[PDB]
Parts: structure tokens; C-alpha cells; sequence
């Protein structure tokens, strides 16, 4: 009702528990998953999404209160993962050669994103902070940077012959690019196929969970190199089949949803602060 | 009460001093003080106890003097007041537990029990003499309304009170900035709690700030200081201000920076300690305003900058704190404290004889409930009641 | 905030006036002027988005804040709008004839929606309060309804023959179908072209204003028809030219942004709030 | 104080009663009480005091008595008798004037003056005669800690506050719901706003509380309670609780619906008034609990439909007033009111010379302050030079 506006919260240290909400959530909230179609594919099973729906209604789920979504794989899901669901677990193949696109998928749905237009040609951008980051989207992102002294002339890049600025990204469907802070940066974007978006990393986004299928520990959601935070929104288990992948989501998912909670920034709480 | 008092004080020196062998001298002004009593109550009947399980009395004095002609004091003289003195003993008992068990709304600090009532007639007033104990001194010194003073040992002014409040937080409860304290007895533990480190703080310094209003006035008062909240020094699982859910609590400890102590008089400075640490002196004060500040550590080690990232997730939750003990103070009103008895003796005695719940104080003289809502008329029947316990506690 | 929403907040009603806090809104925000086609054709320059940005720097705001996109025209527009900065201007180029058209987008982009799937092929659905509306978007959005009765059979039309359905809405890129409330419809949309979604107007969106360029005040952002809200971000202008449109967008600028107010922008750049 | 009080009542006395014709069986007794107090005053020295700019003044009596053997007074025995009330009457005054100028933080119920502590000796007390006044009345009842009343004709008892709380609210000020007040005085206007007139709101109805907890209890309070509230009725540009910005307030009346006023002692209900408005009696209370609901018409003409539209924008909020005005209460503690003259007098001896704020009183004896923070320090200060400004009155 007081929207917009932080106020201290109060509370005693002997305050009763409530009973369980878990049952009440799952009743009223919806759980999307989202796996590769080689996993699909895998299965073969024409009635598997419903043979899991019935499985999850064993689990408290309602009929129809889990989606169950598709993507080809990890570069194309990259491209603009919109997640709507108010639950959302992420099935992600391993790739060795992917890991850092794998790292920027986390990193794009992970955490949460303030992003503006960046339009290159016409301005230049700095990285004010730690969190601001330009992420690029599209079907194929190349970025080439020429860092601007206070001159404006480019260091090591000539801002007339963009053939000189140094590159950064190459045919990408997502990239993260950080720059040095406190640089005014001339931007070179194939614009026509890839859009980049000045953004500012607000803070986690608790109300989706990564699952690494195979694998070892590699993801990395902070450009810090001196971190790499395991959070516990980001799973990892060993495979050899799918079903049996699907089977131990469908058993665990209580687990799988106490590492997560709602969306903040949604809900009617978080009204004129961003969203909703 | 004076009279009460008189009673139980003339009783107590006959117990202490009509002692075998010893100088009548000793006692002479003693034997004319009991000889006193002993007239004035003669042909007086009195009857205690008709509220609970307390049972019902009847006392009737017929008894003789004591002689004056002895020069030392012998066996037969000791057994005849013995005898005397144990009737009286037993009389004032009834008659402080009959007055302890009863309570009044409108005038809670005159006398409630039919003997007390009687005893406030004028053809008691002889009995009357040396007023010497502090409660009583405060009573005398209260009926005339000049100031009065009790002095405590660890006063309990604070009600019981752990709880939190948070300022900045999430439904996930891992970004938090706020403030943790118990307020229990004589002690205030409070606790500020950041689980950024003030990354984003403007000046890397987040204020903490932390407000206790005394039901009371406290005078001549004794604070010890310490840096430290230890109490909100360890890792916890602490329930949501709704109790919906639980979130944790890993605190790593940094000590308080700019700690600003202040004890207020009506919204006033009276008392500020800045970075003072160990006892000081709170002469006059109603509020405790303690301010301090987690200062992000503008240099660090590896550990140390390990422990506090740039961003989330915070796994380290930088805690300053600070302990604030009341070792003794002077109230012009009854406290209970931790020295003294008077609270124990009246919750004692109404739970002994199960005194129905009155309309003064709480069910079982529940402390913290009484120190909470400290009205004028439950401090007139607390002071009544305590200073009946404390004339009963002289002779049981 | 949000375990503090529900608490109340008491302000004194002496508390000493803050300085101006424009030049601070515009240091830290950003500007999005939306137009359309034939304005940057009528304006015929390559450099007009620098002078523009210039000029708004003469303003106060910062080089890299004021952003400018472009839209075909008012129909085009309509498919998934997409709001970018903190500030969304909108010069809305007037039509005697796009009045409908232009009244839903203004409905659309000046109140916030909380839109839910439909799935017309399945379920029969109903507008539960005078909230509750229908939101079609595509490239052609065709909508026809079939009204019931509590027996489920229609009336002035049959289930099977979608023939005889009540047209609501043909050749349309945004349309707002209002139906009686309590009655179950069935719906025939064109699938294919077009996603309807079940939304529920929350309240006003105070970061985007709509200046309409020319005619008279025709927009109706209300269903109700016994009303029709002028609000202070619903502006009209008359104009020969559009630099001289664009020189009073830029030099009112402190009184648009007035008329609108901040924290009202979405992580998402969405038009609605779309929940599963 | 009640010698001081004594001699200002001869002094007052003497100047209505010593008048040129009348019979000497009309003053005997009067000129009785006036030689001995020229007995008792002769040869004795007083110094007024230097603090601030009241300057020191030193007093020295020698006079003779006044006659007893005339039948009827005559101009030479008015004037006669009136140099030696001129004198007196200076002295009072500048003794009145020295003991209010005066504060302690410890016995501020005592003479602070050097005059008012000598008179309070024992040779002075045989100028005590008749105490009839209302405040030198309650002196005597208070230091035998007697049940006391000031009566009070629009008692000054709420600190001047105009304060509102939103219950929803948001960034544009558009959709607001909450209430406004002002607590002046002894009046409370407040009025609750809705927006939306409760269009959404569970049975269309909004629901508004105030609670006003007065830092002293009121017993045999006369009480008016007016539906609206016209402080609140009309157009306002109302600041921001952070000052940020500024909202606009557009109200249209509606009658409050479901009014109850509440009159509460320790939490405890006394009085209860459910849709009444004349006349309300509060017999003994510390709490106003004020409940008013916005109830949507469920049946409007054209004009009233259109003011309130189904959603936003929102153009014509719905207000809910009420007003209440304690015309009339009795205080145990001394109280600022529209009729008496103390608080004036005491703030204007304090400014004319110039006091410097002293360790009791807030700066100015400004009201608010006194009344916000009353505490009983503040309250026997108070009372002291409320006292003392009625006997400077008698006079000056
Ligand atoms: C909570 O759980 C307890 C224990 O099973 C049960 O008595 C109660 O009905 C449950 N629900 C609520 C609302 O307390
Ligand atoms: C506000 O404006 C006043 C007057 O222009 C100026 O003195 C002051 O420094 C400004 N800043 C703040 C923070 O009040
Ligand atoms: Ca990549
Ligand atoms: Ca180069
Ligand atoms: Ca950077
Ligand atoms: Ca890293
Ligand atoms: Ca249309
Ligand atoms: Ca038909
Ligand atoms: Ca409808
Ligand atoms: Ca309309
Ligand atoms: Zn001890
Ligand atoms: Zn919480
Ligand atoms: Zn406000």
C-alpha cells in the first residue's frame, strides 16, 4: 500500500512459525522447466510431459501448473531467455568449449538486469561501476571497443578506421562485455544483427535455478575474477540417461525450490521500485 | 506503615537484644519502647486474612510488661518477652502478607487491609520511632514529597525485549542491513548488522542507531561499556518479523566505529561518551541513545577481503556491536534488581495463597509486564506492597 | 520494503521544502523520444539526433541519456511496444481516422497491465471484473467472439460454425476487446498472427507520456464510456513542422518530465506484466 | 510558599478592606493578621536576587503598628497603613518575581530563592493565615499527597502537532489513503482521506483511526465532537514525510460513518461514544481513540457518480472529519489553559529580565516543549512558579 517507499521492519526474536507454506505455494504457483531438445529427443516418449505433470501432481503440483519448455540449445537459448514462470529450473547440457557462454547464460538470468539502450554512433559509453556491464543479444554479436583518452582520441585505435579497434566478441549470440571503468569507449556492433543494452547487475534473481547435467564446476556469474560464487541456485549431477535426470527433478524438486524464492522485484511489494 | 514498621523494628531490636545476661542498660530505652507497644495494643482486636488461600486470624494482645529491675537480664526475663515476642513476630507476618496480597486503582498507596487501616488511627501513633531503613525513609520522605532515593545494584528498568529491525532487506534475506538487541534487566545488547560490509555506503560507513527510553528517571548511574555484543556474535536462524520464514546469520565481528553514547533528559544531552569504553557515569538521564557505525575497513588482508565480496552473495555479515551493563543507579521510584528481595517476597507470598489477578498489577507479578506499563497508580501499590515486604522480611 | 509495505508512513506537514531535484533526475535518468517515420523523412538531416542531444544537454541532461527510436506508424508501433529509458516520450502523429487505434495505444503504454495466457482453442473465457479486458497483439489480429449461457450452449451463434461468431476485431495490430462481464465467450483468433492475452489494468504508468502531434483530443484510455480522463501526460500540440515539434519536446522538456513521474520503469521494457 | 501566599493575602486584604469610613469591626481581625506580620517580618533582611537582569534589591523592615483604638478608619490611617503596604506589596513582587525566574532539577517543589528559603523558617510561620486559592489549595493537598484538581477551561493539553500518516501511497501522489491531524491546544481536527473512496475496499467501506495519548490524565472532561473536520475541507499542497516533494489534497465531505470516540485510562476503556456529536462527558481518561469510516454512498445522484470515477485518475477524494474540543477538564498536574494567566506570566518575568534557559525548562518556557516532555521534574518546577505567578497576580 505504501509503494515506493522503504520502511524498517520490526519483528520479536520469539515470534511463532508459521505452519508450512510449501503446500500452499505449490498449489498456487507455477513451475516452468526448461531443457534442450536433445533431451526430448533422447526420451522419445510422446506422453512424457504428462506422464511428468502426473508425476509432479504426486509431488503437490496441479495439473497444468507446470510448463514444461524447449529450447535447441545453449547459443540459442542465449539469444533472449525470458522467464515467466513464477518457478524456473534450467536444464544445461556441459560443453567444455561453451563454458564461458555457459557461465554468460547463468549470468543472464541469475541475477537481475537494469538495462538502457546503448546507441553506438552516436555516443560514447563508459563502464561507471563493478555492475555495469554491456550485454550484447542477437543472432550473431561481433563487438569491437577503441578506448578514448580524455582527448578523445583512441588509445591504441583509431575512432576514423574501425579496422584498428580491439576486438571483444565474435559471432556471439549472448556476450557480457566489461570494460575498463572511467574509459569513454567508441563501440563497433553489428547493430542490423545484434543489439547491446547498457545494464546494471541490481542482484540476484532468486526465482530461477540452473541444473549443470555432467560436468564439473565451472560456471562464473561475477566478471570479478576473484570470485566465483556457487550459489544454491546453481545445481550440478551427473547423467548417463534423461529420464532419470527428469525423475530425480520431479523427486527433489522441494529441495529445488527452497533454493529458490519469488521473483522480488515482481509482486506487488516491489511496486514502483522497478516492476510491477 | 510507619506503625507497621514500628512494630516489626521494635520486635526485631527485642529479638536481637533481650538475650541472656545481658546489661538492663543495654535495653532500657528498648524496654520502653516494647512496654509502649505492648500498652497501646492491649485490648485491641485485629483480623488478617480473608483474600485467597490466606487464611483467617483473629489476634487479641492481653499481655504484661516487661520488667525494668533487673541488672542484668535472666532466664525468666528472656521467656517471658520470648513469649510476647513471638506472638508480635507472628501478628506482624499476618498483617505484612495481608497488606502484600491486595492492590487499589484509585488510592493503591494508602493501606488496603483492615489492620493497617486500623493501625493508621491516631491511638497507635505512640507506637512510632526510629525509621531508619531506606524503604520506609522513602516512605516518610514520599508522604511529605520531598525527594526520595533507592539505590540498586544491576536495576531491572528494562523490560524484556529481543527482537530486530531491519532497514534494508529481501524476501530472500541475504542482503540485509539493520539492528539486533536484547534489552533485559540491567543489560543492552545491540547489534548492527550489514551483510554488504557497506560496499555501497556512501563513505563505505553505515549508521546504526539504537534508542532505549527508561520507564524511569535514573540518577548516579554506573554504565559499563563494552565494544562488543556477544550475544549477536555467532551464526543463528532467526525467524522473519512475521514468523512466514526463517533467514540466516553469519556474523564476522568489527568493532563499532564513531560509538557516540548518549543519556538523555527530556530530549536533552545530559551525558555523552564518544569512543568511551569501560565505566562511566550517567548522572541524570530517561533515554539511552547509543550510536554507532560499521566503518567498511578501508584496507584489508586476503582473508579479510575475502570475507566481503563486491556483491552478492554476502557469506559474511559484518556485525558491530555494543554492551551497555547498569551496575548500579539511584531511582526515585521501586525497582526490583538483583541484590534486593522485595519483588521476590510479594510474588512469593501472592502465589503461596493464590491471590486472584487484581486490577493493578499483572497475573503472577509478571516483571516485565509491570516495568513495560509502570502506570502512577501500579508504582503507588508497588511501593506500598515492597515496602510492607521489606518491613515483613526484618522479622520472616 | 516489501516487509514493510503495509506499514504506514507519517510525515509532518511543516517539514522544510528539498531543493530542486530536476537537475539531479536528469544527471541520473534516461530519455527515450519515440517518433515516427515520417518525421525523421520530413526533418531530412543525419545529424539531427546529435543536435537534438545537444540541445537536451543545453537542458541539463547529460550527452549519453537522450535516446531516440523510431516507429513505422501508430498500427506498426502497436505490436509489442517496448519501453526503453526512464522517460518515454511518444509524439503520436494524429489521424481522423486511427482514433480507435490511437486510444488503445495510449491505453497500452499509459497504464500498467498484468496479462495472463489464454488458450481459446481449449477453454472459454470471461472478463471477470471492469477491470479485467482482453489484449490482442500481432501482425494481424482477427478476433471473433461466440457468447453462452450457463447451459455452455451460444447465443446468436454456434460453437461448431465459427461463421455466425459476433466479430469483434478484424485487421488489427493492437486491439482491447471489452465483453460483458460473467458471460463465458468463445473465442476464434487468428492464432497463427496473433497472441491474446487476459489482462487486468493495475493502475496508471507514470513514466510515459504521450504528446500528440496535431488533431484534437480524441483519446479515450478509459473503457467506461462515461469517461474520459485528461491527464497531465496525455499532451497535444499543433505543429506545420516537425523541428519545431521536436524544439518544443526539447525546450518544455523540464515540464514534460514534471508531468511524469520516476521509479514507474520495469526491469522488462514490456507494455504489460505477463504472468503464466 | 504558604507564607509567601500569606502575605500577599494580608497585603491584598488590607488594600480592598483599609479604606477611608469604615468600621474598625470590619478590619479588627485584618489588622490583627497585619501587625503581626510587621511583628514578625521587623527586623529582618532580605536580598532579592541578581540572576539574569532582575536586579539585586535588599530589604530591610522596621515599622510601626497600625492603630486599633479608632472607631472609623480616616484618610490619615488609610495612608499611613498604605506606605506599609506599598513597601510590602514591592517586596512580595520582587520575591514572586525571584522564585520564578528559578528552577531546580532536583527539588524544583522548594524555594530556589534566598527570600522564599528564609521565609520558610519557623519564626515566619505565624504569618500564616487563610489559603483559600485554588493553586495555594492544591499546594497544601499535594505535600500532604492529597488527592488534588486543577479545573481547566480549555486545557492546553495536546503539544501543537499537524501530522499526517498514508496508509497507501506511491511515488505520484495520486491514489493516497491515510489521515491528517492537527492536535492544538485542546482541540483535534482529523480527517481521513481515501482516494479511490473506498471503490476496492472490502464492502466499500475505509476504515480510520487516531489515537492521542495526552501526557496527562483528564478526569470530568466536557467534550464537543463535530462530524467534520474543517481544517481538512479544502484544496492543500502538502509536502512530502521526506520532503522530497509536495501532493495535492482535493477533498470532498463525506459524513463519517461508524464514528466511536473512546476515552481510555492505562488502556483500560472509560467512556464510550458511538455516532454521537453534541456533547460528550470523559470522566477520567488518558487516551482518545478516535474511529471514523468512509462509507461509499451506494446511491449517488449524476453529479456525485461523476466525482468518483470507477479507477484513476482520482480528482475528488473522499474525506472523513472529525473535530474534538475538551471545553472543560480537571488535571491533578498544573496545565496551560485559555483563562488562566500563569504560563504568561512566568514566560513574561523570564523574558523581561532575561533569564538564561536553566536545566528544567525548554528555552522561552515555550509549551509545546514543556507539554511534549512533561515530566515530573518539569511538573514540580511547574507547579512552584505556577503558585508563585497566582500570588504575584494577587498583587501586581
Ligand atoms: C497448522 O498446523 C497445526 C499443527 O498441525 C494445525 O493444528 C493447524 O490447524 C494448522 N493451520 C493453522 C492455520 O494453524
Ligand atoms: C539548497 O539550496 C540552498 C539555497 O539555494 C543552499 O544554501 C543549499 O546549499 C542547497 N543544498 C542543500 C543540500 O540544501
Ligand atoms: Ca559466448
Ligand atoms: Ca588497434
Ligand atoms: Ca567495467
Ligand atoms: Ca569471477
Ligand atoms: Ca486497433
Ligand atoms: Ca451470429
Ligand atoms: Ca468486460
Ligand atoms: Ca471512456
Ligand atoms: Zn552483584
Ligand atoms: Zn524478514
Ligand atoms: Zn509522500
Amino acid at each position: 500500500q505504501n509503494y515506493g517507499i522503504n520502511l524498517p521492519i520490526t519483528g520479536s526474536m520469539d515470534t511463532a512459525y508459521a505452519n508450512s507454506t510449501q503446500e500452499e505455494t505449490f498449489l498456487t504457483s507455477t513451475l516452468c522447466l526448461y531443457y534442450p531438445t536433445e533431451a526430448a529427443t533422447e526420451i522419445n516418449d510422446n506422453s512424457w510431459k504428462d506422464t511428468l505433470s502426473q508425476l509432479f501432481l504426486t509431488k503437490g503440483w496441479p495439473t497444468g501448473s507446470v510448463y514444461f519448455k524447449e529450447y535447441t540449445d545453449i547459443a540459442s537459448f542465449s539469444v533472449d531467455p525470458q522467464l515467466y514462470c513464477d518457478y524456473n529450473v534450467v536444464l544445461m547440457k556441459y560443453d567444455a568449449t561453451l563454458q564461458l557462454d555457459m557461465s554468460e547464460l547463468a549470468d543472464l538470468i541469475l541475477n537481475e538486469w537494469l538495462c538502457n539502450p546503448m546507441d553506438i554512433t552516436l555516443y560514447y559509453y563508459q563502464q561507471t561501476d563493478e555492475a555495469n556491464k554491456w550485454i550484447s543479444m542477437g543472432s550473431s554479436c561481433t563487438i569491437k571497443v577503441c578506448p578514448l583518452n580524455t582527448q578523445t582520441l583512441g588509445i591504441g585505435c583509431l575512432t576514423t578506421d574501425t579496422a584498428t579497434f580491439e576486438e571483444v566478441a565474435t559471432a556471439e549470440k549472448l556476450v557480457i562485455t566489461d570494460v575498463v571503468d572511467g574509459v569513454n569507449h567508441k563501440l563497433d556492433v553489428t547493430t542490423a544483427t545484434c543489439t547491446i543494452r547498457n545494464c546494471k547487475k541490481l542482484g540476484p534473481r532468486e526465482n530461477v535455478a540452473v541444473i549443470q547435467v555432467g560436468g564439473s564446476d565451472v560456471l562464473d556469474i561475477t566478471a570479478d575474477p576473484t570470485t566465483a560464487p556457487q550459489t544454491e541456485r546453481m545445481m550440478r549431477i551427473n547423467w548417463k540417461k534423461w529420464w532419470q535426470v527428469f525423475y530425480t527433478v520431479v523427486d527433489y524438486v522441494n529441495q529445488i525450490i527452497q533454493a529458490m524464492s519469488k521473483r522480488s522485484r515482481s509482486l506487488n511489494s516491489a511496486a514502483f521500485y522497478y516492476r510491477i | 506503615m510507619d506503625v507497621l514498621y514500628s512494630l516489626s523494628k521494635t520486635l526485631k531490636d527485642a529479638r536481637d537484644k533481650i538475650v541472656e545476661g545481658t546489661l538492663y542498660s543495654n535495653v532500657s530505652d528498648l524496654i520502653q519502647q516494647f512496654n509502649q507497644m505492648i500498652i497501646t495494643m492491649n485490648g485491641n482486636e485485629f483480623q488478617t486474612g480473608g483474600i485467597g488461600n490466606l487464611p483467617i486470624r483473629n489476634w487479641n494482645f492481653d499481655f504484661g510488661l516487661l520488667g525494668t529491675t533487673l541488672l542484668n537480664l535472666d532466664a525468666n526475663y528472656v521467656e517471658t518477652a520470648r513469649n510476647t515476642i513471638d506472638y508480635f513476630v507472628d501478628f506482624v507476618d499476618n498483617v505484612c502478607m495481608d497488606e502484600m496480597v491486595r492492590e487499589s486503582q484509585r488510592n493503591g498507596i494508602a493501606p488496603q487491609s483492615d489492620s493497617l487501616r486500623k493501625l493508621s488511627g491516631i491511638k497507635f501513633k505512640r507506637i512510632n520511632f526510629d525509621n531508619s531503613s531506606e524503604y520506609i525513609e522513602n516512605w516518610n520522605l514520599q508522604n511529605r514529597r520531598q525527594r526520595t532515593g533507592f539505590t540498586f545494584h544491576k536495576p531491572n528498568i528494562f523490560p524484556y525485549s529481543a527482537s530486530f529491525t531491519l532497514n534494508r532487506s529481501q524476501p530472500a534475506h541475504d542482503n540485509l542491513m539493520g539492528t539486533m538487541w536484547l534489552n533485559a534487566g540491567s543489560e543492552i545488547q545491540v547489534a548492527g548488522f550489514d551483510y554488504s560490509c557497506a560496499i555501497n555506503a556512501p563513505a563505505n560507513i553505515q549508521q546504526f542507531e539504537h534508542i532505549v527510553q527508561l520507564r524511569r528517571v535514573l540518577t548516579t548511574a554506573t554504565i559499563t561499556l563494552l565494544p562488543d555484543a556477544e550475544r549477536f556474535s555467532f551464526p543463528r536462524v532467526i525467524n522473519s518479523a512475521d514468523g512466514a520464514t526463517t533467514w540466516y546469520f553469519n556474523p564476522v565481528i568489527l568493532r563499532p566505529n564513531n560509538v557516540e553514547v548518549e543519556f538523555l533528559l527530556n530530549g536533552q544531552i545530559i551525558n555523552t561518551y564518544q569512543a568511551r569504553f569501560g565505566t562511566i557515569i550517567a548522572r541524570n538521564f530517561d533515554t539511552i541513545r547509543l550510536s554507532f557505525q560499521l566503518m567498511r575497513p578501508p584496507n584489508m588482508t586476503p582473508a579479510v577481503a575475502a570475507l566481503f565480496p563486491n556483491a552478492q552473495p554476502f557469506e559474511h555479515h559484518a556485525t558491530v556491536g555494543l554492551t551497555l551493563r547498569i551496575e548500579s543507579a539511584v531511582c526515585e521510584s521501586v525497582l526490583a534488581d538483583a541484590s534486593k528481595t522485595m519483588l521476590a517476597n510479594v510474588t512469593s507470598v501472592r502465589q503461596e495463597y493464590a491471590i486472584p489477578v487484581g486490577p493493578v498489577f499483572p497475573p503472577g507479578m509478571n516483571w516485565t509486564d509491570l516495568i513495560t506499563n509502570y502506570s502512577p497508580s501500579r508504582e503507588d501499590n508497588l511501593q506500598r506492597v515492597f515496602t510492607v515486604a521489606s518491613i515483613r522480611s526484618m522479622l520472616v
